[PDB]
């Protein structure tokens, strides 16, 4: 891609991004994803395979059919209403077809066949926008038609992809689906507290963002993409693989780490609601996410693997890639705990 | 018609207001021939 | 929900002008002229009251005064009208510009008559003012008593008391 | 009676839909769709929707279905397979067939049915408009405004088309 | 609406330069900033003194506001909460005390 | 029912002229890809974008008629611009050539 | 599946066992059903006749294990007399858990199931007699 | 509801399960996901023309505008899986199975 | 200046169908703010009357309304005539 | 909005297509017009928790405007009921 190319094309994907979060009408947040689908497909293809064909195929098909089920929830809506502004919808039917699109948007369970194959057959840049910047759209209408959304449907949505997220992860070697069954479990748990309090929705997400963005980072500065790549990690930069053993352990919700923040206001809010059964199950369900994350922790930080004799040449050779923020995602990806009250800036 | 079934009102209204509502083709014409109604409800779309 | 209140057949009763739109082409200019006032009426009452039931009796007068109309051309200048309007009918679009002999002949014949002056170009599309005692409608919508809003905050925004307060934070 | 004009049309878009939903060779499923596009436009026209009934003949039809059936013929099929000579293909078509029939014979028989959801059945008719003499069509002045009212439609919408050249030329670059 | 510190925050007192969460955030950005030095493989304490003040500042610039923020929307919290009460004496009734004399509790023995 | 008259008429009328065209008096007793070339399928989805564009423009006549003129001219003149834009980037990335 | 749970929890427990096993064979069915479903989308079977038997296998499998609970658990209560009482539910449980040993022919699963199936049984009678809400609505 | 959208709303439903139960052709799902947008554009068109809801007008061109162009986008896609492996059938589309 | 000449000969050479469109396209994007004429337009659009002129209730204190569509009150059409 | 930007900048981008009762072209008014106004105005600024209970009135009016369910069955009904009739021979329709 022309350099040139490659940014309007980043730019539209952030713009079509941003109509779905400033749109009042129904119409502009379809206008959207719309825009949203068109751009990031070039990033799918960049690298030109069979395999990049295949992902932006299935990606495309998925979107599509997610897109069709929101115009007509939308248009069942204004049959129903006679408007258009984005709010809760004025129909049950238009609402479970909308809350289905949305969730085939965002890869939940059942409906998350798709992300695993689709950030294999991708580059690890195109993965990093697709778990992260893609979930903002459709959290965002989330965020606004949620009190006519049924609550037993959201909440199925989420206990399957807890459930789905947790064991897929166990049988996985390649670090992209990994990292695809990890954005399922985590999309569980930022559905599942909705209902009750949107703002621990927002808070979820944004510090999944930027643990998943900090691995991601960490993954491309060393051009890995499966688990025994990145076991070479040790004998070439021994402090990367410090970084991805914090950063994993954050990931699996461990104090005094970040990422146990998102599960405990979480946990909080559902048992101010007197729902005890559903986020004692959650909580011990993402032990199965811990158990794969202490995995690759000990492939890469925990023991040194063997290595190749061609190894050496790379020592004599610097780190050239940018790792843009990543020193900064990291430090907040693991070290924000004391801060936590910060999070009513969301409110 | 309606005047031996059981709690039929002749001429209720369908709406809580007082309101003057604009009557529907329906309303107008619900018992007439079927050429004025195909008039009334086609026949500008069809003509010419 | 009650009863549709619907005039009796014998209310709505009136003398219809049973002419052509041909005929009411022809005529419009001066119509607009000469019968402006309870025209003007008439659609006052029907925007203000928003019911075709209200504006009955200022219905009835409309039709009186274009009866009347056309008694004074018939009167009158029966055969330059009929000339004019004839030419009119003949179009498919009921074109003025296609009859401006037999315009002329018919403008000529009620100046000269009855002292009927064609408005101008831009005249008949003023927004005028009617005088009317009819009395201005309260609820023309028949609303109800509007839900009372929610109560207000007002006051003086100070600290947090002892701060966020969650959990062991002291800040 | 021409009076169910529009429900006869509808009948028609269903069987339309049951064709090509069963998918038989794409040749033929695209004349399904081109038989229901030029069916939906019928539908539009006899609500008022001259222009917006007419753009399904322009764009659906000459040009997005135009552009499928050459695409068809340059990528998909170049012979098409005789029509429901596959067992599925025939056994989808005939199952929809059926439900459509005993849909309409019902609506038909009792002047309404429950097809899950309540759908009267008088004639589409009665809900129509009884007052317009208006000197404009209502249709062409909403459309007209996407100059006036919708700027911020012509920016987002003629942008995503420049971006839609832009993306596919680099998707078939290969 | 859309907006960070509305007008009416201002009425608030700012925080602290020294605020100890302001230090904390400080601390992070000197944090990153070691962790820059060392992801490039630079001397981590001593590389680029220009690039580690930034860090700090730019921490701590960024922290400030997102402080005021949060107690700002907890005072709004504590604004709603105690007018919502005023407005509503009858669901928040004073509450009757007794003493431990008058008030009866069961005792169980450890035995 | 006049132009569904004509319409069936002429429809009528050609599948008739079919008809004798395939059966008159004899008197004898006795799904691959097609060489798939990809120039050829651009011109045809550039001729979609630019229908698409075209779909945006046929309002003109109508649009002209508001007083908001000023915002009416300048969405039109900013939409064949990009009209422009796409053809002028079409062109320089080598879109418009046979060759090769 | 909200009129089946509707007319179970309705009955009084240690009575009317035959419409109690009613209801559990059939929410057993049409969870094998369902499991059922998917099986057969997400693994193509070899052959109509082999989805078939599938089908079947895994609908009479749950069906069984829901009659199984439904009756020794509604016997339990009966015998016992003993209505609100999770430890019937628990002999319930454990019951459609030894089942599924021998549909599975195995000896662990068995006893894996009976012990996990019998107490999320004994786990469900109790929310019933204590209101606890699996999915609970906002209420702050 | 008025008998119209019995069915509209059917020929949507068609056109998913459509959609929803691929064959081989990976052409025929596009032709259920523009039937898809055609019954959309139908009862959307009804809706908004019965009601008098003179803005709302343009939407339906603005819906089969944006529709035209994501059809575009997976005609490309279609025609590189065929140039690929030579048809367009789905079950070539099985790499990221591992 | 010359730079600028010389590069527009060379164009009308090579490309006078090329020249011929941005030139045509300039116009049409400078000429209405140039024109005396624009303005026009705009009164003429908003001088046809398409629905009904709803009247106004006489409360006594409109002296610039017109009661009679022939009295002198309102706007005139005569700049348009002598258009 | 997720960000109201369009408010936080006083901009109009999709506002003025929300509603059916918002300014038109020409003033041409929506079928339900009254109803939509109506139905607004009495739940404007009370949140919809409070007005989905306390504007249902206004709402149920305007949905039997926007899909005249009930109108169309009580038509129905006398439909139905003089093609009894008739069939009994017991109406005759005046012309
Ligand atoms: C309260 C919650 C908890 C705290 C929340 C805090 C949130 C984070 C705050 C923002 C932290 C950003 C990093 C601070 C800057 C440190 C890097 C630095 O010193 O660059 C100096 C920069 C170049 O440093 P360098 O040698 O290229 O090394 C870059 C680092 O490796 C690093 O390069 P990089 O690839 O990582 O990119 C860093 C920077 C891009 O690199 C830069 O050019 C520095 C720009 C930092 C702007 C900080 C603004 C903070 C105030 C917000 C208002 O990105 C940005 O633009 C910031 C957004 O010099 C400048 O030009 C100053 C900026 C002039 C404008
Ligand atoms: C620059 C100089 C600025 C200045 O002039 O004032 C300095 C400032 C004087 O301020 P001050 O107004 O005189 O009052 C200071 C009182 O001591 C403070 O009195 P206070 O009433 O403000 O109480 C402290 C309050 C302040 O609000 C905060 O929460 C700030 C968070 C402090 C984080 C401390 C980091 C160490 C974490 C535990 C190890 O903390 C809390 O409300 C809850 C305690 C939160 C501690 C974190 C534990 C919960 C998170 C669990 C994960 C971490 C466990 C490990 O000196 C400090 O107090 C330092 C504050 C500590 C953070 C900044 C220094 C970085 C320490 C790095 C430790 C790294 C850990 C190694 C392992
Ligand atoms: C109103 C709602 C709308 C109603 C629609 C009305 C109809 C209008 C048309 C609609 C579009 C229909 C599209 C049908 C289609 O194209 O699929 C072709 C699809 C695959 O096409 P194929 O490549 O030619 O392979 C044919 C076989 O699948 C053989 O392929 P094989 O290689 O896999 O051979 C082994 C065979 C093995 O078969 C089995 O083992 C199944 C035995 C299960 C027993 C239980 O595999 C299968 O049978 C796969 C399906 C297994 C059942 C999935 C569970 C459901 O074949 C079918 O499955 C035919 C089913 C058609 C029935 C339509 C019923 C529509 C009702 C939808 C639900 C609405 C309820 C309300
Ligand atoms: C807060 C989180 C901020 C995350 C910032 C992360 C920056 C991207 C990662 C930096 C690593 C260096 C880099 O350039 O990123 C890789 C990628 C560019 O791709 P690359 O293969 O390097 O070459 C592009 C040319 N085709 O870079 C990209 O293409 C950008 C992809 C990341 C954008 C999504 C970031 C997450 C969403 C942020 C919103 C926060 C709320
Ligand atoms: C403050 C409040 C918040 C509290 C939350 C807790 C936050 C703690 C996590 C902070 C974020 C992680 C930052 C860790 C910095 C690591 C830097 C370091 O210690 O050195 C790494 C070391 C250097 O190796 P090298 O690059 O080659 O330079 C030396 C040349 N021989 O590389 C090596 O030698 C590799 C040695 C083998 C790896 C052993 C790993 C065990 C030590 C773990 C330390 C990190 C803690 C991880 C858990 C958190
Ligand atoms: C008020 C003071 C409080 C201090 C304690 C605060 C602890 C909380 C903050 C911990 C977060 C991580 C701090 C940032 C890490 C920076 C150090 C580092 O990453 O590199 C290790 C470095 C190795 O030395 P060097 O020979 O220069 O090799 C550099 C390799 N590129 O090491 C060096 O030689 C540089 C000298 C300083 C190194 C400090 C290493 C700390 C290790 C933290 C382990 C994780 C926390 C437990
Ligand atoms: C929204 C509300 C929907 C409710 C239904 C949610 C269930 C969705 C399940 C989606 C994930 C299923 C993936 C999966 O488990 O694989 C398919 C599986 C086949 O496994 P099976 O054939 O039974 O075992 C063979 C071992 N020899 O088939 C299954 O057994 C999955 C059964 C899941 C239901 C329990
Ligand atoms: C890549 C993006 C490309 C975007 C291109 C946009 C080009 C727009 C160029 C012209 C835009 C304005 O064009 C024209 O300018 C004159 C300035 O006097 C305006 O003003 C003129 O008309 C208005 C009527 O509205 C009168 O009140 C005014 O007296 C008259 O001078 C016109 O109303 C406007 O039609
Ligand atoms: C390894 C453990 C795995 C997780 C185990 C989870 C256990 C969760 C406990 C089960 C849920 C609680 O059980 C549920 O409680 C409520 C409380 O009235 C009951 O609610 C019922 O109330 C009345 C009867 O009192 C019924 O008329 C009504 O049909 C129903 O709503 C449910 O019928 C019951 O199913
Ligand atoms: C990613 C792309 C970045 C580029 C962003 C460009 C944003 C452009 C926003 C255009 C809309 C600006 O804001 C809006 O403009 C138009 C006139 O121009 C005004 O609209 C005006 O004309 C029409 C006709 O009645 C009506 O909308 C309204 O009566 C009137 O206000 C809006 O009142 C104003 O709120
Ligand atoms: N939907 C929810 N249950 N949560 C929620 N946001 N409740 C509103 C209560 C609240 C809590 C904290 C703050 I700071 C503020 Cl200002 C308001």
């Amino acid at each position: 891609m022309n350099p040139i190319i490659f940014i309007i094309i980043l730019l539209t994907i952030m713009l079509g991004t941003i109509i779905v979060m400033i749109s009042s009408h129904w119409l502009l947040v379809w206008i959207g994803f719309e825009m949203n689908m068109l751009a990031i497909i070039p990033i799918m293809m960049k690298n030109h395979n069979p395999r990049a064909t295949e992902a932006s195929t299935k990606y495309f098909l998925t979107q599509s059919t997610a897109s069709m089920l929101l115009m007509m929830a939308v248009i069942i809506n204004l049959m129903f209403s006679g408007q258009w502004t984005v709010m809760k919808l004025f129909n049950p039917m238009a609402s479970m077809l909308m809350t289905m699109a949305l969730a085939m948007k965002l890869g939940m369970a059942p409906f998350h066949f798709w992300v695993p194959e689709v950030t294999q057959g991708i580059p690890l840049s195109s993965g990093l926008i697709l778990l992260t910047w893609q979930k903002l759209a459709p959290m965002s209408v989330l965020y606004q038609i949620f009190p006519s959304i049924n609550l037993n449907l959201i909440l199925t949505l989420s206990v399957l992809s807890i459930l789905i997220g947790g064991w897929g992860g166990l049988n996985q070697t390649q670090l992209r689906k990994i990292m695809a069954y990890s954005s399922i479990a985590h999309m569980g748990w930022m559905t599942a507290v909705l209902p009750y309090n949107p703002t621990m929705t927002l808070l979820n997400l944004i510090i999944y963002i930027i643990m998943t963005s900090t691995m991601f980072t960490m993954f491309m500065a060393n051009s890995t993409t499966t688990t025994l790549s990145l076991s070479h990690t040790w004998n070439k930069t021994p402090i990367m693989t410090v970084l991805i053993l914090a950063t994993l352990l954050s990931m699996g919700g461990l104090p005094p780490l970040s990422g146990f923040m998102p599960k405990w206001m979480i946990i909080q809010e559902m048992t101010k609601n007197n729902s005890i059964i559903l986020p004692t199950f959650m909580a011990i369900t993402a032990l199965l996410n811990l158990y794969f994350y202490m995995r690759l922790t000990y492939s890469t930080t925990l023991t040194m693997f063997p290595s190749t004799n061609n190894m050496k040449m790379k020592w004599q050779f610097p780190l050239m890639k940018k790792m843009t923020f990543l020193p900064t995602m990291v430090v907040l990806s693991t070290m924000m705990l004391p801060l936590t009250p910060m999070l009513s800036v969301l409110e | 018609v309606m005047k031996d079934v059981p709690g039929w009102k002749v001429g209720e209204s369908v709406f809580h207001t007082t309101r003057w509502v604009t009557p529907m083709m329906g309303e107008l014409y619900g018992l007439r021939a079927s050429e004025e109604v195909l008039s009334a409800t086609y026949g500008f779309i069809w003509y010419t | 929900p009650g009863i549709v209140e619907l005039p009796s057949l014998e209310d709505l009763k009136v003398q219809e002008v049973k002419v052509s739109s041909s005929v009411l082409k022809a005529a419009a200019h001066h119509y607009g002229a000469q019968c402006d006032k309870p025209n003007k009426e008439f659609m006052l009452c029907r925007w203000e009251e928003k019911d075709p039931r209200r504006c009955l009796e200022e219905g009835k007068l409309v039709n009186q005064c274009a009866l009347e109309f056309f008694r004074q051309i018939k009167r009158h200048c029966a055969e330059p009208f009929t000339e004019y309007w004839t030419c009119i009918d003949y179009s498919g679009l009921q074109l003025f510009r296609r009859c401006r002999k037999q315009q002329a002949q018919f403008d000529e014949c009620v100046l000269d008559k009855l002292g009927w002056v064609r408005p101008d170009l831009g005249d008949l599309s003023k927004v005028t003012k009617v005088k009317t005692d009819r009395p201005l409608p309260e609820n023309p919508y028949h609303s109800r008593a509007r839900p009372e809003p929610n109560p207000e905050v007002e006051g003086d925004l100070k600290p947090a008391r002892h701060g966020s307060r969650l959990f062991f934070w002291t800040m | 009676m021409m009076l169910y004009i529009v429900f006869i049309l509808s009948v028609i878009f269903v069987m339309g839909f049951v064709g090509f939903s069963s998918k038989p060779s794409p040749i033929y499923g695209g004349l399904g769709l081109i038989v229901s596009g030029g069916v939906g436009c019928g539908i539009v026209l006899n609500f008022g929707g001259s222009f917006l009934g007419l753009m399904v003949f322009l764009i659906y039809l000459g040009g997005m279905m135009v552009v499928f059936g050459y695409t068809t013929a340059m990528a998909t099929e170049q012979y098409p397979e005789i029509w429901l000579s596959n067992k599925a293909v025939l056994g989808a078509f005939v199952t929809g067939l059926l439900m459509e029939f005993f849909m309409v014979y019902y609506v038909l028989k009792d002047k309404e049915v429950e097809v899950v959801f309540e759908f009267n059945g008088l004639g589409d008719w009665v809900i129509y408009d009884t007052g317009d003499s208006g000197f404009f069509s209502e249709e062409a002045m909403g459309i007209a405004a996407l100059y006036s009212y919708g700027t911020w439609l012509v920016i987002v919408t003629g942008w995503s088309l420049l971006i839609g050249v832009v993306v596919i030329m680099e998707i078939t670059r290969g | 609406t859309f907006q960070f510190l509305p007008d009416e925050a201002r009425s608030l007192p700012p925080p602290k330069l020294t605020d100890p969460r302001l230090a904390f955030v400080g601390f992070l950005g000197y944090c990153s900033g070691l962790i820059d030095n060392a992801i490039r493989r630079r001397p981590v304490l001593l590389a680029g003194l220009h690039r580690q003040l930034l860090y700090i500042t730019s921490f701590v610039f960024v922290g400030y506001y997102l402080l005021k923020r949060q107690d700002y929307m907890y005072a709004v919290r504590d604004h709603d909460m105690f007018s919502y009460i005023k407005s509503h004496p009858e669901d928040f009734p004073e509450k009757d005390k007794k003493t431990y004399g008058e008030v009866f509790e069961e005792f169980h023995p450890v035995r | 029912m006049n132009l569904m008259l004509a319409l069936l008429t002429n429809f009528t009328l050609a599948t008739l002229l079919v008809i004798i065209a395939f059966w008159l008096p004899q008197l004898n007793v006795y799904s691959a890809r097609l060489p798939f070339s990809m120039k050829f399928f651009l011109v045809a989805i550039t001729f979609l974008l630019f229908d698409l564009e075209i779909a945006l423009l046929l309002p003109l006549p109508w649009a002209s008629q508001t007083a908001n003129l000023n915002t009416m001219l300048t969405m039109a003149l900013f939409l064949i611009i990009l009209l422009a834009v796409s053809l002028a980037y079409e062109w320089t990335q080598k879109g418009l050539e046979w060759t090769e | 599946a909200k009129t089946v749970l509707r007319q179970y929890w309705d009955i009084p427990e240690g009575t009317e066992c035959h419409r109690k096993t009613y209801a559990t064979t059939s929410i057993g069915g049409a969870a094998g059903l369902v499991v059922s479903a998917y099986s057969v989308a997400l693994k193509t079977p070899t052959s109509f006749l082999e989805g078939v038997a599938r089908t079947g296998r895994y609908t009479f499998t749950a069906a069984a294990i829901g009659a199984i609970f439904g009756l020794t658990s509604c016997i339990s209560a009966q015998v016992r007399e003993k209505p609100d009482d999770p430890l019937n539910y628990l002999i319930g449980g454990c019951a459609g858990g030894l089942i599924l040993g021998a549909r599975t022919r195995s000896y662990g699963i068995g006893a894996a199931a009976c012990a996990y199936m019998g107490l999320t049984a004994a786990l469900v009678k109790m929310g019933q007699l204590e209101g606890w809400q699996v999915f609970a609505e906002p209420k702050v | 509801m008025s008998m119209v959208y019995m069915n509209i709303m059917m020929a949507f439903t068609v056109s998913l399960v459509g959609l929803l139960m691929y064959r081989s052709h990976l052409m025929s799902s596009l032709l259920c996901l523009e039937g898809m947008m055609l019954s959309l554009f139908v009862m959307a068109a009804l809706t908004i023309l019965n009601s008098h809801f003179t803005l709302a007008s343009m939407m339906p061109i603005i819906l089969l505008v944006f529709a035209a162009c994501e059809a575009a986008l997976g005609l490309s896609l279609l025609v590189m899986v065929s140039n690929t492996y030579g048809t367009d059938y789905v079950q070539n589309l099985n790499l990221l199975q591992c | 200046a010359e730079r600028v000449a010389a590069f527009l000969k060379n164009v009308w050479a090579k490309e006078p169908v090329l020249v011929a469109s941005f030139a045509i396209a300039g116009l049409a994007v400078i000429l209405p703010t140039l024109s005396p004429y624009t303005k026009y337009s705009l009164m003429i659009n908003r001088a046809t009357p398409y629905n009904y002129p709803v009247p106004l209730r006489d409360d006594g204190n409109m002296p610039d309304v017109p009661s009679h569509p022939q009295d002198p009150q309102g706007p005139s059409l005569e700049w348009l005539k002598r258009l | 909005p997720f960000f109201d930007v369009q408010k936080r900048l006083g901009v109009d981008l999709d506002r003025w297509m929300t509603i059916q009762s918002a300014e038109q072209p020409h003033k041409i008014p929506s079928r339900c017009h009254a109803f939509e106004k109506e139905w607004i105005e009495c739940a404007h600024g009370i949140g919809s928790i409070r007005a989905e209970k306390e504007c249902k009135i206004e709402f149920e009016d305007f949905r039997e405007c926007l899909l005249r369910q009930k109108t169309m069955k009580r038509l129905h009904a006398i439909r139905r009921q003089r093609e009894k009739l008739i069939k009994e021979g017991k109406y005759t329709p005046p012309p």
